DNA sequence: ATCAATATCCACCTGCAGATTCTACCAAAAGTGTATTTGGAAACTGCTCCATCAAAAGGCATGTTCAGCTGAATTCAGCTGAACATGCCTTTTGATGGAGCAGTTTCCAAATACACTTTTGGTAGAATCTGCAGGTGGATATTGAT
DNA sequence: ATCAATATCCACCTGCAGATTCTACCAAAAGTGTATTTGGAAACTGCTCCATCAAAAGGCATGTTCAGCTGAATTCAGCTGAACATGCCTTTTGATGGAGCAGTTTCCAAATACACTTTTGGTAGAATCTGCAGGTGGATATTGAT
């Protein structure tokens, strides 16, 4: 009766690049497994982190480490800005 | 009559199923496939309509995939055909 | 008053990913800043994608992003590609991509 | 059932694949390698099937089975 | 400092299926890291049983099917009948 | 109070139970761990290793040596379809390869 | 401090690959093998050291350790045992 | 009166069953280690390595590589070749996924 | 290297079904305020190992000669696979019931968590024990010139 | 088809580096008791699937014809293997400081806990509005005849 996912919001990001473009239903259902893999890889890379290192706190500096390990390059980059960038104005 | 010359037709019909995206295999044989394999396993079993269909692009993306690495093995034999030969190294290779 | 996302300046759900890290089983505490540095990575790979995919839906005279759009944007990209090397996406097709060998003459 | 997969599907996924020319025994290897694969991910949906105790086999059971075999799907989450 | 392994159990089935044969060092570390991948491989594939199914703990059916999940053919079943068999063993106090 | 029996024995193991239970109660694997789980996965683990360690020992012998190296550790996976399946994306140190030459090669 | 280190991959000298070919069942061998193969090891060592030193600074070290490298390689898919402890 | 001389590829096949039967490193220590160093100092200054990371990351890179050479080998042998070239190295590696 | 005929591809069109966007209601999830606890950073410091140098002999890299045999280049026929017309049957599409599971809620018996205490199995380092690494030499097998 | 050259195979030998056993301390597993959480039996309830039947569309199976690709055969120059002289730099073992992990203690910045309020996202039906089924016309490419 209730099932949740990330279309409302991959729908917000959507309308912020493309504004006056759609996307159609089954397009959505692989953006929400895109969000969900990723989330898994993050999280799980940055609980390996804080075993690896006996913490028991996955903070954002796991998560940072994380993200270095599991993008590529330039989007690596990118990520590690946008992500230190919302901490910040989040922090304040 | 016409008649297009051995190759010219293959072409076109690479160009036309590289810019399409429907399912190739036909429904009803993949699904009776699924079902009899999936009752070596287990018996009794029901199937939700979508999982097939994830079964089926599965099936279809792994083979396009082997088929493009058992080409670049044909070509590198010097040759445009893919034989069993070619499977089989680019699936060597692969780790299968 | 205000939602964490909002302080972050976000439209992923803050609150949410924090529940979501909880109840993973990924470790026994979770700082408030993973979150927030979450779902910022997500909500920037989001971007990325829908911006190159939203371009493929206007060439091709579509108001909808469907999955072969997002195939073209993924693949068409050295780094999404690489990311995304070992996925796939339901019913994106694949590139068009001829060997030279062989094409006619 | 395996017979069910035609020679003109296989010629289709071929030419996806940007194949020209095809041997004649390249059909039935296909079926071969195809029936392997759909062992291989089904074996696993399976299991996962039995360990929810259900008889229906979901999507879900289905993706499970493709990621750990390491062929993550989109799209029937 | 004080570091734990798997090596005196090792050693110990070592002695169980071959008597009169020992060990060097460099193989114990490899029986190590074997032990210790596999347990991570069970464990990690256990724990998304329960997550998928929404239980809250980890029990033995856990452990079994991650073990069909994860381990090919007769290895899987001769596995599965040690793995019942000490559970059993087990529970009978 | 009672004897202390341990778990290992009551369950007709050389694998640690007790200690088993405890990497899995710290691993975050899950908020609860049932009481059988580390008698299953300790036996599992006990089982594979003798699985191992007979064809290394045999390996071993056939090399007329008393004690296993690594080498003799990666000829009994590599020579096993199950072992080697098992451990496919794995390295032995110091284990090498197993002798294979094409036969298109020889003279 | 030593001296600076440059030029390295050179040391990975015709004979070694040789020798690792030899291993690898090959019999004989084009005299573009070497350059390629310092390439392809070069990106390879890369790939695995920049992951290992990534543990290494998170954990606010300054010697990167076996474990450092084991880690690396793991998440790489190229499992290695027989340095763990 | 003639000096004695083997075949071409009699002793590249005496090479091949000496390397297969045998597990030591290949590639010499100290010049691997100062390859290590150099590419760990492009990433990061000043670090320093346990003994055994060396010999870890030495392990890995030869087991990649005879692996790769394996894989390089059948492709040649694919093409009616006996000798290994670059274009082998890089269908494998492209097979692989790795390009 | 061009013309004439033929076939396929690719925009573009309308009209309308259906997929998507829109709206409003409401459990459930997120946020807040306030209280209380604690993982882990900071500051020490003991004490492993790491970096570096040193010595010296010989194992191995290097660079060269020379010639065997390989890859490259070429020709060609015979056999296979592409293209196509034809006609048949499998799939597709649609309809209709109803069987059977998921899914839901509630409630105890049984299970697991966890603080405290007691006990012992597992570890580090010392003391012993011993394979087997090298070192040597002869039988045999393989190789290649003759 | 038979010798010389050479390599590999194959027992044999011992001492010492490495493996095994011994020993005693003590961290962690086990015992105990009590608190808390959960998985599951019972009784349902719609809703997906499975079964069944039916017609007909359109995709496949088949047989025929020949184009052109693959495999075989052939030739050869120049690349790469085999062998070697030369000499360098790797290897091995030890010293020597000291960089930096670890171990320990103290104590807050940040974590969890909990009662209660506010907000949100999911949902369903209505209201919009995009694809797309075919049909058309022109673009473009292919093919055979010169
Ligand atoms: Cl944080
Ligand atoms: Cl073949
Ligand atoms: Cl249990
Ligand atoms: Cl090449
Ligand atoms: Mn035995
Ligand atoms: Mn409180
Ligand atoms: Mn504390
Ligand atoms: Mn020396
Ligand atoms: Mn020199
Ligand atoms: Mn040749
Ligand atoms: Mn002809
Ligand atoms: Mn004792
Ligand atoms: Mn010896
Ligand atoms: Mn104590
Ligand atoms: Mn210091
Ligand atoms: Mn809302
Ligand atoms: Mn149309």
């Amino acid at each position: 009766s209730r099932k949740e996912s990330y279309s409302i919001y991959v729908y917000k990001v959507l309308k912020q690049v493309h504004p006056d473009t759609g996307i159609s239903s089954k397009a959505m259902g692989i953006m929400n497994s895109f969000v969900n893999d990723i989330f898994e890889r993050i999280a799980g890379e940055a609980s390996r982190l804080a075993h690896y290192n006996k913490r028991s706190t996955i903070t954002s500096r796991e998560i940072q480490t994380a993200v270095r390990l599991l993008l590529p390059g330039e989007l690596a980059k990118h990520a590690v800005s946008e992500g230190t960038k919302a901490v910040t104005k989040y922090t304040s | 009559p016409h008649r297009y010359r051995p190759g010219t037709v293959a072409l076109r019909e690479i160009r036309r199923y590289q810019k399409s995206t429907e399912l190739l295999i036909r429904k009803l044989p993949f699904q009776r496939l699924v079902r009899e394999i999936a009752q070596d396993f287990k018996t009794d079993l029901r199937f939700q309509s979508s999982a097939v269909m994830a079964l089926q692009e599965a099936c279809e993306a792994y083979l396009v995939g082997l088929f493009e690495d058992t080409n670049l093995c044909a070509i590198h034999a010097k040759r445009v055909t893919i034989m069993p030969k070619d499977i089989q190294l680019a699936r060597r290779i692969r780790g299968e | 008053a205000k939602s964490r996302s909002s302080r972050a300046g976000l439209q992923f759900p803050v609150g949410r990913v924090h529940r979501l890290l909880r109840k993973g089983n990924y470790a026994e505490r979770v700082g408030a800043g993973a979150p927030v540095y979450l779902a910022a990575v997500l909500e920037y790979l989001t971007a990325e994608i829908l911006e190159l995919a939203g371009n493929a839906a206007r060439d091709n005279k579509k108001t909808r992003i469907i999955p072969r759009h997002l195939q073209l944007a993924i693949r068409n990209d050295e780094e999404l590609n690489k990311l995304l090397g070992k996925v796939t996406i339901a019913q994106g097709g694949v590139l068009p991509n001829i060997q030279a060998v062989l094409l006619p003459k | 059932n395996i017979q069910g997969i035609t020679k003109p599907a296989i010629r289709r996924l071929a030419r996806r694949g940007g194949v020209k020319r095809i041997s004649g025994l390249i059909y039935e290897e296909t079926r071969g390698v195809l029936k392997v694969f759909l062992e291989n991910v089904i074996r696993d949906a399976v299991t996962y099937t039995e360990h929810a105790k259900r008889k229906t086999v979901t999507a879900m059971d289905v993706v499970y089975a493709l990621k750990r075999q390491g062929r993550t799907l989109y799209g029937f989450g």
